[PDB]
């Protein structure tokens, strides 16, 4: 059958078979070389047996999903975050639906906001900062806020702390003139 | 087959038929053949006997 | 005579593309600085001896008038049993096998059998038509199948095999089916060399290119 | 004070793309849940020990207009606004020398390199002109001869000394900073504490991986040459003789991981202690903070590390 | 009572701690992949008969 | 193997074959138990860990006054006080700020 | 401050006087190698403390 390019197929080449993307390649391949490998013993191109082109082969994506949520005893609700996807598959394979797995009831709305984490679906993006409650990662946190009288879960940046400054002088100094006595806790197992 | 008197049950089933000698062997899990992929198929788990 | 192996013999041991990379593995290589036997045709004595092949052998020669023509691989190396005769046979390249009367001192005539019997393997390749040729090949037995390998560089050297390091290429991979445990030259000055091959471990790198350097 | 936030996928590690696999995958219970939750446990841990360490003030405070103190340079321990980068000079130098079908991979960090900078920065920052509450509570400005002052007598030398001696004492000091980035600029030593624990990361991964091939006595090491020839009652059998050998695999890896963790938490706790009795203040006792009577010290950022500059008198 | 495990994000988890109920923060519950089209099969031109 | 539950191989099966199935059973079960202690190593490890840090604090920040900063707590320490927990060690760290 | 340095040699032990022992074993790579070289590692600290 004819070659199909740029997506997961089920190939089946003769003498070796798997599932993958195919994409053409300019690996330097001697006469008498049919295929390679990648440093760890994997296939990494094949050299097609009619046209003798030379294409690699990439795996389908893959990887951990995890779920952003509130309590449940405060509300139902959750943001979807997919490990190091591009939001462009992450979109296209719902609509076309080929994903493992898939929900019964979803679908995807305009709330897609790509990090370096992966692909998060379902929060709201933000400008602003806050005290990070839920980290995610690469400087990301969620959290659920009222955002103009309902409440969401909404992405954004961390603050570091709070924002400040002192003047430096070589002839003034601060010296407190009150104090005051408080109390803090610790515990250890 | 002993211990089938140690045994109790909430029903006991039984198949009959008749085939020819060479084919008695099909009759078994895991098996490949005229009868065991036409006439008599068995489910991949014990059976009695 | 006796010389040095030096760093020859290496070969592409399978099929399998490859890039930037050590590769470390085990095979029917010529160990490094090996003794490698010396056989020379020179006025009246021409050395074309029957040679064990000890499932596999390394063989070289050094040319200026194409003294070298080819090989016996077999048992019994007559018409007992099967053999197969390699040759270049001046237009082709000439591979059979069979029972074959051998000639016992064999060399504008073909003069290596008389009769052949009992065919099993028949190919001929396409037409064509100091030392200043370095021939060199591997032979090995796997499979029933006799693999050949095979390179060339340019030489200068009257006597010696240049010390040096050079990555040869397959060439054949005959389905002989037959039983070679000894092999003789066939011979139209000149020289030739023959090594053993051994199971021994080798680090090969690789470079971007995929060659063996 | 980290290690890489690694993550596995436990049935495309073991079952690459098997039904039948699958199937004698899931006889085991548990086994890929309980793997998961063990790296999971070490990801959160990688989080928190580079937050204990850094995040020691709990305001930020801007670069000060001008680096030069009375006499002392510090432009190589502040970051430099001129250019587009947010490191300090050190810092640029120590970052400077330190999908796959296995199913294996890594995830970020929430705390990017340009936030431990900042972090870094306030804290010299606040070193610089803070004074001696700056991690206790509201910061008190300070000449920075003063400061000094203060740590002399701390040492056990009379205040007048620093003053008598101001302009020999800042000039060393600048000299130091400069011999230190030329030992740095020029050395392959280093922060060979960061790349031994980079080194020895990878070589785990990398043995995981290999042992992918492992035949463990089946027919194949791989699952496809295994059904592709094989009725199904020998083809479970070889199948499940390849699937305990690569369920040990996985074990042995998260249980190094594991320890390997351990000593990094280790690492981390006293990191937060050093920064907090070294740089917070004056530690008084011998041989913590240097190698010397200590008087002050500055933190750096570094690739999954921390670096201290000791100031001691001697 | 009762929890369809495949209905949403939100049972996913639920169905993975065991519990109906669920006190706050991320949680990973399980992998996910893109299933594959059509096949690809090829082949060497001559067939010698 | 057949059955989890040993009874249900030992008892119907024949004493034979039943070695294969049991030995099977007992090897798995066997793994686990490895498992489990090796993790319970792991974990006493960080609780000695933090039983050392507690003693100390202990003799540093109730019995004496600790001069180190932060040990004690944030501000300048002055005084703490032990209280009992359940399965660990809570403090009142009184400071002057 | 120290423990023994422990070295054992782990082809000796599994397979000590047996070829065919030796044989199967290599059906499991360098599992023996990289056994040996994680037990080393931690002598190599001993000499630290
Ligand atoms: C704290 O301590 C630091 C470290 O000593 C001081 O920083 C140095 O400040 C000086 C002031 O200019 C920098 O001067 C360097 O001069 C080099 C030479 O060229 C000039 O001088 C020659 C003298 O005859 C002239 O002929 C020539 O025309 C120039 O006038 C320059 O090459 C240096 O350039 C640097 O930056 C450019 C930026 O793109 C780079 O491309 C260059 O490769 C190079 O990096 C520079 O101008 C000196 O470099 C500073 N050192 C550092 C490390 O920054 C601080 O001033 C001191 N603080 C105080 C308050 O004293
Ligand atoms: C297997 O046999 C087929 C025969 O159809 C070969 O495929 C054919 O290869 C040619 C060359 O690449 C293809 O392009 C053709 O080029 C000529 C050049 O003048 C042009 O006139 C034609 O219009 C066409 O462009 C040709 O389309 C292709 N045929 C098919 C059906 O794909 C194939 O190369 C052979 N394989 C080997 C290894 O020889
Ligand atoms: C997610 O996937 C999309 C779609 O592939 C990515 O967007 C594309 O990114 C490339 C840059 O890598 C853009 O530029 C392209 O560069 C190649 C280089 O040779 C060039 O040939 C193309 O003509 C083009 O210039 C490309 O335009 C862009 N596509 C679109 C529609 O904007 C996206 O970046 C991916 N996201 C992540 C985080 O990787
Ligand atoms: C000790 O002296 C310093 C320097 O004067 C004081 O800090 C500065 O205090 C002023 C007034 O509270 C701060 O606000 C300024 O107000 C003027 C009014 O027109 C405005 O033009 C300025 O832009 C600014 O808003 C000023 O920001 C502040 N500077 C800093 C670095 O904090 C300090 O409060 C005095 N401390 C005590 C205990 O009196
Ligand atoms: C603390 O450091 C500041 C740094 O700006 C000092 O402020 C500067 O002090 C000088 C001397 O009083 C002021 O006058 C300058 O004198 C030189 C003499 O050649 C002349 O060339 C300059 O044009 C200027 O007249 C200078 O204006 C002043 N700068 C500012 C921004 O006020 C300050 O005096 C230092 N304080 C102490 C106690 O040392
Ligand atoms: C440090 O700041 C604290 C702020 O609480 C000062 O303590 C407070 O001082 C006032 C005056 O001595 C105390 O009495 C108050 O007087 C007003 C007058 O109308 C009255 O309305 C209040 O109800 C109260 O009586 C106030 O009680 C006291 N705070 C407390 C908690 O007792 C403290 O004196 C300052 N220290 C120094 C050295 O200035
Ligand atoms: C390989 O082929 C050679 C052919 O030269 C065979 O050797 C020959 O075997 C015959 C039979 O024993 C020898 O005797 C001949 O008998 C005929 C019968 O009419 C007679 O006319 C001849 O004059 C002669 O007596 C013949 O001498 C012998 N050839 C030589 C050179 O000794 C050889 O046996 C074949 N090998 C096998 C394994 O078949
Ligand atoms: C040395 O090589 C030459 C050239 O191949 C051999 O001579 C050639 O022998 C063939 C018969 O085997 C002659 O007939 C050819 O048959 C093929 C069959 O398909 C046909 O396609 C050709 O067109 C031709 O009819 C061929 O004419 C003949 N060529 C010459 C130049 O003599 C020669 O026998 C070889 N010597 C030895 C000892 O094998
Ligand atoms: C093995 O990889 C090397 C890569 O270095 C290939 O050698 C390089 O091949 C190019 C193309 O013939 C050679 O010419 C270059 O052309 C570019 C065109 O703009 C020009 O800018 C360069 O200056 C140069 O002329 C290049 O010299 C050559 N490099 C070497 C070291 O020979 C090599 O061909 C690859 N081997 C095979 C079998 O493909
Ligand atoms: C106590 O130790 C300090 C430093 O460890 C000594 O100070 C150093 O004294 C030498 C000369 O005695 C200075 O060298 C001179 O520097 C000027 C600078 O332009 C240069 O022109 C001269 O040719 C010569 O090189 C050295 O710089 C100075 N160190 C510092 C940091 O200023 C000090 O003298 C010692 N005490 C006694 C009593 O010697
Ligand atoms: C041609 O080769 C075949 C075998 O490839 C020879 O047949 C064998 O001859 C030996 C002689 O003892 C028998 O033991 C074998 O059983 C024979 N094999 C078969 C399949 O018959 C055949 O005799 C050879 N012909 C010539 C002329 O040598
Ligand atoms: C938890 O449930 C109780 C039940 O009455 C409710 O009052 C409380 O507000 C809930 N918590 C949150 C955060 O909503
Ligand atoms: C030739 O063979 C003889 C046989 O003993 C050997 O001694 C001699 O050295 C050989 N020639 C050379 C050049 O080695
Ligand atoms: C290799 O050849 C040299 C030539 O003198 C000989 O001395 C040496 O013993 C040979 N080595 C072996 C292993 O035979
Ligand atoms: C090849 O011939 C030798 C001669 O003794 C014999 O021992 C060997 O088994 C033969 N090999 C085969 C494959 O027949």
């Amino acid at each position: 059958t004819d070659l199909i390019k740029n997506q997961c197929v089920n190939f089946n080449f003769n003498g070796l078979t798997g599932t993958g993307v195919l994409t053409p390649s300019s690996k330097r391949f001697q006469p008498f070389q049919q295929f390679g490998r990648d440093v760890s013993d994997f296939t990494d191109s094949v050299r097609d047996p009619k046209t003798s082109e030379i294409l690699d082969i990439s795996p389908c994506s893959f990887g951990g999903v995890s779920v952003i949520t509130p309590g449940t005893n405060a509300s139902s609700e959750v943001a979807v975050l997919y490990q190091d996807v591009n939001c462009t598959d992450v979109s296209t394979a719902i609509h076309a639906d080929q994903l493992t797995p898939a929900w019964r009831i979803y679908s995807t709305g305009n709330n897609v906001f790509q990090t370096q984490a992966g692909c998060l679906i379902g929060a709201e993006h933000v400008d602003t900062s806050y005290e990070c409650d839920i980290p995610i990662g690469a400087g990301i946190c969620a959290s659920y806020h009222t955002v103009s009288s309902q409440k969401s879960i909404v992405a954004y940046t961390m603050s570091l702390g709070a924002d400040s400054s002192i003047a430096y002088s070589n002839n003034t100094i601060a010296i407190p003139t009150n104090f005051s006595i408080s109390i803090t806790t610790e515990v250890m197992p | 087959a002993t211990k089938l008197n140690d045994l109790c049950f909430s029903n006991v089933y039984a198949d009959s038929f008749v085939v020819k000698g060479d084919d008695v062997r099909q009759i078994a899990p895991g098996q490949t053949g005229v009868i065991a992929d036409y006439n008599y198929k068995l489910p991949d788990d014990f059976m009695g006997c | 005579t006796q010389h040095t192996s030096s760093m020859r013999g290496v070969y592409y041991p399978d099929e399998i593309f490859r890039s930037d990379t050590l590769y470390l593995t085990q095979d029917l290589f010529l160990p490094f600085y090996s003794n490698v036997t010396g056989f020379h045709t020179i006025n009246h004595t021409f050395d074309n001896p029957v040679i064990p092949f000890k499932d596999g052998i390394y063989f070289a020669a050094t040319e200026k008038s194409n003294v070298v023509r080819g090989w016996v691989f077999g048992s019994t190396m007559n018409n007992k049993s099967q053999s197969v005769i390699i040759i270049n046979n001046s237009t082709n390249v000439v591979i059979r096998a069979c029972n074959f009367e051998l000639c016992d001192n064999p060399f504008t005539h073909t003069m290596i059998f008389d009769n052949a019997f009992n065919c099993t393997f028949e190919y001929i390749s396409d037409a064509f038509s100091n030392f200043k040729h370095l021939r060199e090949f591997v032979f090995k037995n796997k499979d029933g199948f006799l693999y050949v390998y095979k390179g060339y560089q340019p030489i200068d050297v009257v006597r010696d095999l240049p010390s040096g390091f050079n990555t040869l290429k397959p060439i054949f991979k005959l389905p002989l089916g037959i039983n070679i445990t000894n092999f003789r030259a066939i011979l139209t000055a000149a020289a030739y060399f023959v090594g053993y091959l051994k199971p021994t471990t080798f680090m090969l790198k690789y470079d971007e290119n995929g060659t063996i350097t | 004070v980290s290690m890489a936030k690694t993550s596995v996928d436990c049935n495309m590690y073991i079952c690459g793309d098997s039904t039948e696999c699958a199937n004698l995958l899931l006889q085991y219970g548990s086994f890929c849940t309980q793997l998961n939750r063990a790296l999971s446990g070490i990801a959160a841990e990688q989080d928190r020990n580079t937050r204990e360490v850094f995040a020691q003030v709990k305001q930020m405070y801007k670069t000060p207009t001008l680096k030069y103190f009375g006499g002392f340079n510090f432009s190589q321990i502040l970051p430099d606004p001129l250019k587009p980068t947010k490191r300090s000079f050190i810092e640029d130098l120590l970052f400077n020398k330190v999908q796959k079908f296995n199913g294996l991979t890594v995830l970020p960090p929430l705390l990017t390199d340009d936030m431990i900078a900042a972090y870094t920065a306030a804290l010299v920052s606040g070193t610089a002109t803070a004074g001696w509450t700056f991690g206790a509570g509201a910061a008190l400005q300070i000449p920075f001869a003063m400061q000094m002052a203060y740590r002399f007598n701390g040492i056990g030398v009379t205040q007048n000394v620093l003053y008598e001696n101001q302009k020999q004492i800042a000039n060393q000091f600048n000299k130091a900073i400069s011999q230190i980035q030329e030992s740095l600029t020029t050395t392959s030593t280093a922060l060979g504490k960061l790349q031994d624990v980079v080194n020895q990361n990878a070589q785990a991964l990398n043995t995981l991986v290999k042992q992918l091939s492992s035949n463990f006595g089946a027919i194949s090491s791989v699952l496809n040459d295994i059904l592709s020839r094989l009725d199904p009652p020998e083809a479970e059998v070889q199948i499940d003789r390849l699937i305990t050998g690569r369920l040990q695999s996985l074990q042995t890896y998260v249980t190094q991981q594991l320890i390997r963790a351990a000593e990094i938490r280790a690492s981390a706790n006293l990191a937060a202690t050093k920064m907090s009795e070294c740089v917070l203040g004056q530690s008084k006792r011998v041989d913590f903070c240097g190698k010397g009577y200590h008087l002050m010290s500055f933190p750096q950022a570094a690739p999954h590390g921390v670096v201290f500059l000791h100031v001691t008198y001697v | 009572d009762a929890v369809d495990c495949s209905q949403n994000p939100l049972a996913e988890l639920k169905c993975s701690v065991k519990s109906f109920e669920i006190d706050k923060g991320i949680y990973q519950t399980s992998n996910f992949r893109v299933v594959p089209s059509g096949d690809v099969v090829r082949f060497p031109n001559i067939t010698n008969l």
